[PDB]
């Protein structure tokens, strides 16, 4: 009962991770502002989902099959389309650049990124590297390549209108984000909070 | 007999809303 002994503990899971928010007419003046999430993929970057409530209890991690999935809340009547990719590497950061063609560009240019209408709903992959490098689980530290293993960045590619043709702009709520992970723990220890 | 004298066809076609990709 006393054993010394470490072990990857897959489990397995789904989680609600937040409602974005489609940035509509008002507050989309420029680029940056046409990304609408940028949430890392780190086990305890989820406050209050079980992942992270599980994270909380090992050193390290490492999704084996992560997934983050969006579900809309709205007709198919409204009209925008979406951009989501993963970046396997947080120091990547597209908010430096000004030109929306060229972020639109470089997140299409990652392997694992997905467009999607605001309406349907699709799943957005993480792709995992080929070192079998783990991440430690607790809140991000001086560097960030050891704690996430990704991130989400959701951007809006058009502009939101409805029925008709005037364009909103009162930046409503689209959709939730959820993610069907599977990963594994290696080191059982508790984190301080 | 004169044949096909005044021959018409239907094919029918739906018109959704929201042609998603
Ligand atoms: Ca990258
Ligand atoms: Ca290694
Ligand atoms: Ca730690």
């Amino acid at each position: 009962a006393r054993s010394d002994v470490n072990a990857i503990t897959v489990l397995n899971g789904s989680d609600f991770l937040t409602t974005v928010k489609v940035r509509g007419s008002n507050n989309l003046i420029d680029s940056k502002s046409r990304i609408l999430v940028k949430q890392p993929i780190s086990a305890s970057s989820f406050l209050g989902t079980r992942i992270s409530g599980l994270s909380q209890f090992w050193e390290r991690y490492r999704w084996h099959k992560a997934a983050v999935r969006y579900v809309p809340a709205v007709p198919n009547t409204l009209a925008c389309q979406l951009i989501g990719y993963i970046d396997t590497d947080p120091l990547d950061d597209p908010n430096v650049i000004l030109d929306v063609d060229q972020l639109l560009r470089q997140a299409t240019s990652q392997v694992g990124a997905r467009q999607w209408n605001f309406s349907d709903t699709t799943t957005i992959p993480l792709i995992v590297r080929r070192d079998d490098q783990l991440y430690y689980t607790g809140q991000d530290k001086e560097n960030v390549r050891f704690s996430q293993q990704g991130v989400f960045y959701l951007l809006q590619v058009t502009t939101l209108l409805n029925i008709s043709g005037e364009a909103i702009t009162n930046d409503l709520i689209s959709g939730s984000l959820y993610l069907d992970w599977v990963c594994g723990f290696s080191m059982p220890q508790i984190n301080p909070s | 007999t004169v044949p096909n004298f005044n021959p018409i066809v239907a094919k029918p076609t739906v018109a959704p809303l929201q042609t998603n990709i």
